[PDB]
């Protein structure tokens, strides 16, 4: 079976580079050759425990371009553990008799991992736990990065905003520091920095980072300029001073850019991109969005399915 | 004083109305010399503004969007100190950007988009159909921004 | 391809009475003769941001008739939309890149044309607009007028109730206005009138209407009496004296009805038709909401699918 | 063309704020003659704007508020066609009703009272204190409100 | 008459030296010799819009120690102003007519200043208005210290806690700055300083005063140790880090304490005096509560008095 078979996927720091490359090498085949068949006769659990527009539907479609069907739900409050009391345990030991995988996003750090300790053997993937981690975002913002890059070494790549809540860019730095080279910016309000684990991590493997003040400082060398929503759900009451976006990124900010650079952003945003970015050719939000599907495909496709795609 | 080798100057404006036209299509925002003349004699129309303003031009559309408050005005393109053009704005097929939707529940007032209204005559009257919400409302009610 | 193909469905004002013909033409066809596959390998967004059971159930199980897929919400609360503070226009911007078209409703008016502008070449159909648009209503309505008076022209159509707020009563007056010799008779209260530019675009083309002040004055000549509910949740508070039904039809209001007569509603229904109407021979408001199958059938079959059907 | 027989000229009048002042203080609502020029040539200046209107002249409150949009600006009253007063507007102590405290806990917002000022000339820029809340700020943070 | 007769009392900015010594000098006098009828035959109004509990009570039971009668509201909400929508304005037009004087607290900065426009020949005392002014505090405040210390000269005062929004301090500062000598120390956290106004009136008057980041830094040297309250319901969302005492008052920080330095607070208290001060012989903050009868009977008497022979 390809090494991901049946596999739970729950953080990048549980994954290798060649994991990585192997998701988007199936992404890549799917997506010239479409297999509507391939996840036929699966049954797979959609479960979202906090609110999501795009990883919950992209998730969704991806199945039914693969021919499996869907069961689950978009809110907890009509669950029996939203009404009559019952613990995500019991919630996951009852689905894992019913469906072939649990895709499952949630408000608590931690719990996709704990459903793996309840689900037997059925793959839990973690669609988000609380601040923690988001690995099929980084999936799809590798395969971004790859397509409008050429390449996953040797890039400059800034990520700027909530970089303590934001699971996205944990996951994303924690994959991007498999791949060789490549230089970090982190450009965030001091109450919500990058956390240590991840810095200590980068040390470890001898990668170079740097804090920044403001965007206009890295903008001239950076490939990728990852900006990120303020986590306002998540953050204490007494770090409501950083509840606005500390930067924001308009069209005129953009005059130094590297013609290649690009400009993401895991979505939603609030202020932090203007609208009149939208229009220039730096911006690929919404066509990284787009690389969701092929992402996710390819993820359920090597979970779900023993051979490899070609 | 001092007459313009090029530009623009839109003359015969009704009183009352030079004032408007410069507030809402923002034509003091520039660096160029503007004259304007308020309550000057005109004889053909008794009382009359005048805008005058250097190294600018109006397309035939910048033009048409004069006709709601100004359909008998005169635009002048000056060029070389001489009149090379002279057009009488028309009535336009829409109104865009500068009006508000004066329904409340229109989502045009939440959400990143210019507003954009169809024109046409109604009565003796000018009804401004939204884009959007596709209500319709005699154009003095619908509001500037 | 067929004149549909591809388009956007926002507007009654939008459409042609060729366009019209042609959906019920297509409805009539596939009634006779089911696809169920004519759609397969479609993936379509069912984006409901206000409350429906019959136009989100009928349009999904359409979608299911033909084979195609169905992914979207119906609501907004746990969208990102709802709770991460989304704009509509990014909201479809991104699932535009997901899905082969969009069913949308929305509680503000414009929503679907606003939608049109971020969805790329992806067809909007609206599911309605606040107050202003219903067309896909307006399809099974005028499927429902056909089959039970065996044609569009030359009636006599009586519309009572909330004329102002109801988008139902705007799509199908601007649709059986584009058919020749009907006569309108509208029975509101005056706080709750047709628009002036429904009543406009009738004197235009030279169409009679009149007001009246009830039921009994036109019963003996109309072969369409469409009965509404008063739109409660679009009443500014000033409007209030007119939440209840102010026409209420009972079974012994038809005693001089035409034996052709139908009594038609979009529905749902609070008090203003009881109950002792459903078992008389003119109710015709379930027959009617079952007939939103096979126009919306017909709908997704012309947008989606290039040839037309036989 | 036609200097005027008596009236006002406010002179010096820093560019982009000209039209502010037409607003402002409702100038155009008149059917006086007016003449206006906006970014004006100054040897003074660099730039300018300037407002010309006949058979009328500042109100009391008017030129207060006039030291305050534009400080370096010239005043000058003129009858029988020749200037007969000149000054740069007297700088007041108070300034009531047009401005609006930005101290939003202010009781001057919910309450059916003039707006009210304490107006001292400073170094660089000028100060104003609130009659109710008692606050002081910079003209630069009061205007632009 | 005496200088205070009929006057309104709504900033220490508005009064003098001898104004404040006059107050002080008659609060002596009615602490050592009571006037039970001095007030006989008025009737005042206490008028509070925001929670209180030491400055209502103390003013009531003043009025009533002086043979005054009392009517008002403890709240706003069963005012006509707090159901029927009647403004400030209208509110003191009519109390003003009932009444010899108001005393007013208000959340609001400025009503008690606006209540004088409309009182007419009613003097208004200023209970605290928002995070201005607290004229009476301070009144009680210069009492108690003139009792303990001395003398209202050549004293090092600190002020801790919340100094931006504490209109106790605001006032103090003013107040102590009329005499001569003295010196301030400001403890504070950086978001809630001492307001710049505050500070410039000291530096225009040639008056010294230093901030410091512990109390332990100044405990050796003051006379007057003045602990605050966070005022949370004046704080921005953007504030809320600090809602916490920063500043925590134990009895062992007063090991190098003089031995003639008192504790004042102006209450209540949260956490930035623990409890185990309160018995240490530098704890005087109810014995300074204590002391509002007499400030407030002082005030009381020499506003609606022409004169008092005592
Ligand atoms: N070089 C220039 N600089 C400034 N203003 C000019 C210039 N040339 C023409 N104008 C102005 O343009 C307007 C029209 O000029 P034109 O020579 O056509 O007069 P006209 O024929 O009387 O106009 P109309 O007949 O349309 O009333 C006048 O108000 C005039 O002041
Ligand atoms: N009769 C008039 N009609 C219209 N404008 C006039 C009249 N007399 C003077 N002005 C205008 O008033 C302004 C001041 O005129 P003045 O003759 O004082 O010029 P000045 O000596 O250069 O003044 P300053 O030194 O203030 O620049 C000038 O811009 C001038 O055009
Ligand atoms: O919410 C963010 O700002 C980033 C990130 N966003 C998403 O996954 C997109 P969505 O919430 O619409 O599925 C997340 O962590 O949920
Ligand atoms: O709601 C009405 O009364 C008429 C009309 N009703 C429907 O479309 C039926 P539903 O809301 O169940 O989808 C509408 O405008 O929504
Ligand atoms: O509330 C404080 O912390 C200080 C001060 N406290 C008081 O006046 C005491 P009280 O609120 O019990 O009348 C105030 O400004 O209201
Ligand atoms: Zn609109
Ligand atoms: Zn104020």
């Amino acid at each position: 079976a390809n090494p991901l078979y049946q596999k739970h996927i729950i953080s990048i720091n549980d994954l290798s580079r060649d994991d990585l490359n192997l998701v988007l090498a199936t992404a890549a085949k799917l997506k010239a050759n479409p297999q509507p068949e391939l996840l036929k006769h699966k049954v797979i659990a959609s479960c979202f425990f906090e609110a999501s527009t795009r990883t919950r539907l992209s998730f969704e479609t991806s199945m039914h371009r693969l021919g499996a069907s869907v069961v689950g739900f978009s809110d907890s409050a009509n669950t029996s553990l939203g009404k009559k009391g019952e613990t995500l345990a019991d919630t996951i030991s009852v689905i894992s008799t019913y469906v072939d995988a649990i895709v499952m996003r949630h408000p608590q750090e931690g719990a996709a991992r704990l459903a793996t300790e309840f689900s037997g053997n059925v793959p839990v993937l973690n669609a988000g736990d609380g601040s923690n981690q988001h690995p099929t975002q980084t999936l799809l913002d590798l395969f971004t990065i790859q397509e409008t890059q050429g390449r996953l070494d040797n890039l400059h790549v800034a990520m700027v905003g909530d970089l303590k809540y934001g699971r996205t860019v944990h996951s994303l730095t924690q994959a991007l520091a498999k791949f060789d080279g490549n230089r970090f910016y982190f450009i965030a309000p001091d109450a919500l920095a990058m956390p240590q684990y991840i810095l200590d991590m980068l040390d470890e493997k001898g990668i170079a980072w740097s804090l920044h003040s403001s965007i206009e400082e890295v903008m001239a060398e950076v490939d990728i300029l990852y900006m990120t929503r303020v986590q306002k759900e998540r953050l204490d009451p007494s770090e409501y001073a950083n509840v606005k976006a500390q930067f924001v990124l308009r069209a005129s900010d953009l005059h130094n850019a590297k013609a290649n650079m690009k400009v993401l952003h895991p979505l939603p945003r609030v202020d932090e991109i203007a609208t009149d970015v939208d229009k220039t050719p730096h911006a690929w939000y919404f066509q990284q969005a787009g690389n969701g599907i092929f992402a996710r495909q390819a993820l359920l496709a090597l979970v779900l399915n023993r051979d490899l795609v070609l | 004083v001092e007459a313009i080798k090029r530009g623009t100057v839109i003359d015969h404006i009704p009183a009352q109305i030079g004032f408007k036209l410069l507030s809402l299509f923002k034509l003091t925002e520039t660096d160029q010399r503007i004259t304007i003349g308020l309550n000057l004699p005109s004889g053909e129309m008794g009382r009359k503004d005048l805008i005058k303003i250097e190294n600018t031009f109006l397309s035939e559309d910048q033009v048409d969007q004069l006709a709601l408050y100004a359909p008998q005005a005169t635009v002048n393109r000056i060029d070389n100190y001489e009149v090379v053009g002279k057009s009488r704005p028309s009535l336009p097929e829409r109104i865009d950007n500068v009006l508000v939707c004066p329904n409340s529940n229109c989502i045009s007032h939440a959400e990143p988009v210019s507003s954009s209204f169809a024109v046409r005559k109604r009565a003796n009257d000018i009804a401004l159909k939204c884009k959007y919400c596709e209500k319709e409302f005699s154009h003095n009610v619908v509001l500037a921004n």
